[PDB]
């Protein structure tokens, strides 16, 4: 996985800047369960 | 002939004589920010005011002192307190500055948490005789809890020369003491003020905020937060000051009224104007109406009006009412103040640093890198109502190019979408699209291309494109935008990185470097000033059967197309097929054609389904200059090639430079497999 990406429970790589921002963009909302 | 009237610092006591009645009023310590003053404190029964004994005002003659009502920023029309005058002993009392264009001399709670410095000239707006002053709050029963006020350092006697330019407290009407920043004995050399002002609100701009909020009701701008003019008592928002003197532009947003119809008419207007003088005087910049089209919020863009422009001048808007009373509320939001009249030529940046003198607005955008960047780009990758970005205004001239490097999603999403390009000379009241959709049709062109260059598929990852400027965007400020027509998903993301848009590289590095600081840095393989000499032999051949994957040392981008058996045969084995459902583009790297006598190749229509309309029909175009700029060479028309044929063509002797790309490219198609084409066979020797 990249450095500027977070690793979802999915085994999905979304940007970082994904993470806690009121979406659900791993599909299994593990970018937003700790904000 | 001027005698000094009243003086009272009441830094020990006040001074008997100045006053008639103080009822309310003790000495001590109020708001011990902007040290003995006269408070009137909220819990004193009875009468909240201060009368002076009566006295010969003349001509010359002005009322100065410092205020603070309330301390908060809580705006009140409740309790304010009255600056009033008597002719005839305190039998009856007038407002010493009535309302008219300027507010009344009467001075309510929220207006400024501070204390403040206030000036009213009497003899130039009342003629002179025995005359009594007071401060007013009101009369209150037991129990009642006004605002608490007080007043400090009080002057009734001769204005000092050209009233200290507003900039100043006046002594005796001989000496002032200037303002911090200010000097010279009369107030008026001013140290240089910025000459920019932004205020999103999102968060010193602002001298006085008074009778508004910063809120989310009654939005124009999805983003955020804007100020709400809701409130009672005074409704007036001020700047500080600033140097016009070369600015271009006051633009903000305005909503007038909010409400479920039409606002009604008698709210009072919203008057923009503006002071050289610290606030004595104010001339009118723009009335703003409440009418039937007047409760939608919208973008409103001025030009500087020439009596604006000096070093040393401050904006306001207010909204007049008689008792602190309103109809209908206003919301205003992103102010900026400034541009240049230099209009200069020249705006260039990499973003290491996100300047919004350069660029006004950036809705959606982060400074941060993506997609193997160097450095921090301009980036719409988080979760927006609204995606784009407006420069400031430049003057564009025969020389002048835009040159930017661009990036849509970078494998994020497969979407196909476009990033609108567009370009205002009225101050981003009206937008044109930069690059007009324009084909073979008319010799109303000579150059190709399409409305939406910025696309998703061709753009994926980082890619230069620089663009001569139109003559229709040459004026002396022509601002430009990058827009994201909404509706549009989050993950269609995109950025751009490495903008120069001027006039500073001549020929434009010929099309193999990015102009900085009106040097060439060239692309790599290339060397010169200009950029124009090759590091290294480019290939003097093009040879593809597309038997093999297409390889990066033939083609530079392919959009739209992949190795299909669905034609047939249309030379031998596979072609090329593009059937994609957003661009269908082919180009070739940079050739060496100094000594190459043709291009041809095997080529087909409607694999799928048959192109419909002319429109649709591939065009082949080469370029000399990095891609720049384009030459037909051949319509691939639409009707013909529903059977593989043949096309050879000569290249023309233009075509023959060191280093030459080809391009094929469909313009329009009904969408995914439809008005598909194949390739096969490319041959240029
Ligand atoms: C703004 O709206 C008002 C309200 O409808 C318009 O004034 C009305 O005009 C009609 C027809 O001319 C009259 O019958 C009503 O008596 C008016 N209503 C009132 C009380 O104002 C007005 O014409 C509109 N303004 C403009 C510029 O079109
Ligand atoms: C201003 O004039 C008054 C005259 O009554 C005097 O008392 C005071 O000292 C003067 N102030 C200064 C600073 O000269
Ligand atoms: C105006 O021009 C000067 C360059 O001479 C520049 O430093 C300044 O930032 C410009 N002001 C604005 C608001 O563009
Ligand atoms: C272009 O081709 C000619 C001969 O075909 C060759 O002499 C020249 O060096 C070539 N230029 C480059 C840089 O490839
Ligand atoms: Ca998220
Ligand atoms: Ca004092
Ligand atoms: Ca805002
Ligand atoms: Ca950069
Ligand atoms: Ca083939
Ligand atoms: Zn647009």
């Amino acid at each position: 996985c990249e450095k500027d990406q977070f690793q979802c429970r999915n085994e999905r790589c979304i940007p970082s800047v994904w993470r806690c921002d009121e979406d659900d963009d791993c599909l299994d909302h593990s970018d937003e369960d700790d904000c | 002939n001027n005698p000094v009237l009243l003086l009272d610092t009441f830094d020990f006591g006040p001074r008997e004589d100045n006053w008639f009645f103080y009822p309310g009023g003790n000495i001590g310590l109020y708001c011990p920010y902007s040290d003995s003053a006269m408070v009137f404190v909220s819990n004193e029964v009875g009468e909240h005011s201060i009368t002076t004994r009566d006295l010969s005002v003349n001509e010359n003659t002005i009322i100065q002192f410092e205020i603070n009502v309330g301390c908060s920023t809580d705006s009140s029309s409740a309790d304010p307190v009255r600056l009033e005058f008597s002719r005839d002993f305190g039998a009856t009392w007038h407002l010493l500055l009535p309302l008219c264009h300027h507010p009344s001399s009467t001075y309510y709670a929220g207006t400024t948490q501070g204390w403040r410095r206030e000036v009213v000239h009497f003899g130039k707006l009342h003629l002179a005789g025995s005359v009594r002053f007071r401060w007013y709050q009101g009369f209150y029963p037991a129990g009642s809890q006004p605002v608490t006020w007080a007043i400090d350092n009080v002057y009734i006697g001769p204005q000092c020369e050209e009233m200290c330019y507003g900039h100043g407290s006046c002594i005796n009407g001989t000496k002032c003491i200037c303002d911090p920043g200010y000097s010279g004995p009369t107030c008026k050399i001013s140290t240089k003020n910025p000459d920019f002002l932004k205020d999103d609100f999102e968060g010193d701009r602002f001298l006085l905020m008074s009778g508004g909020k910063p809120s989310r009701k009654c939005g124009i701008l999805s983003s955020g937060n804007n100020l709400f003019f809701n409130e009672d008592g005074l409704r007036m928002l001020v700047t500080r000051d600033l140097d016009l003197s070369h600015a271009r532009f006051v633009q903000f947003f305005m909503r007038l009224g909010c409400g479920k119809g039409v606002p009604d008419p008698r709210s009072q207007p919203v008057l923009l104007q503006y002071s050289l003088n610290g606030g004595l005087s104010w001339s009118l910049l723009q009335e703003f109406l409440f009418s039937n089209s007047s409760n939608v919020g919208r973008y409103i863009a001025l030009e500087m009006p020439l009596k604006a422009r000096s070093g040393s001048t401050r904006l306001r808007w207010w909204q007049p009412s008689e008792n602190g009373h309103f109809y209908s509320p206003w919301v205003i939001d992103q102010i900026l103040i400034g541009g240049n009249i230099s209009g200069n030529t020249v705006l260039e940046d990499d973003f290491s640093t996100l300047d919004s003198r350069k660029w006004l607005l950036h809705p959606g955008g982060t400074k941060m890198p993506v997609c193997g960047s160097t450095g921090d780009a301009l980036v719409f990758i988080e979760k927006a109502s609204t995606r784009y970005v407006v420069t400031t205004d430049i003057a564009v001239n025969e020389d002048s190019f835009l040159q930017i490097d661009f990036a849509a999603s970078c494998s994020v999403t497969d979407s196909c979408y476009a990033i609108e390009l567009e370009y205002s000379v009225d101050l981003g009241l009206s937008w044109h699209p930069l690059v007009r959709d324009c084909l073979p049709t008319n010799v109303e062109c000579s150059r190709y291309h399409l409305q939406r260059i910025l696309v998703s598929d061709t753009f994926n990852k980082w890619t230069r494109i620089t663009l001569p400027l139109p003559s229709y965007t040459r004026s002396q400020a022509t601002r430009f935008r990058w827009h994201q027509p909404a509706p549009f998903d989050k993950q269609q993301t995109w950025a751009i990185d490495n903008v120069y848009i001027g006039d500073g590289c001549l020929d434009m590095c010929s099309g193999h470097g990015r102009c900085v600081q009106g040097s060439c840095v060239c692309d790599e393989q290339w060397g010169g000033l200009y950029c124009d000499e090759p590091e290294t032999s480019l290939p003097t051949q093009l040879k593809d059967n597309f038997n093999r994957a297409p390889s990066n040392q033939n083609w530079l981008t392919v959009s739209g197309g992949k190795l299909s058996t669905v034609c047939g045969a249309v030379a031998s084995g596979l072609a090329l097929h593009f059937s994609g459902g957003c661009s269908r583009l082919l180009v070739t790297v940079d050739l060496n054609l100094t000594n190459a006598e043709f291009i041809q190749f095997y080529f087909m229509y409607g694999c799928l389904i048959t192109p419909s309309n002319r429109n649709q029909g591939v065009l082949l175009e080469y370029s000399v200059n990095g891609g720049i700029t384009w030459n037909l060479l051949m319509e691939i028309f639409y009707d013909q090639y529903s059977k593989p044929g043949f096309v050879n063509i000569l290249l023309p002797p233009d075509a023959k430079e060191i280093a030459t790309r080809f391009r094929w490219w469909q313009p329009r198609h009904d969408g995914l497999d439809q008005n598909d084409w194949a390739i096969d066979n490319v041959l240029i020797s």
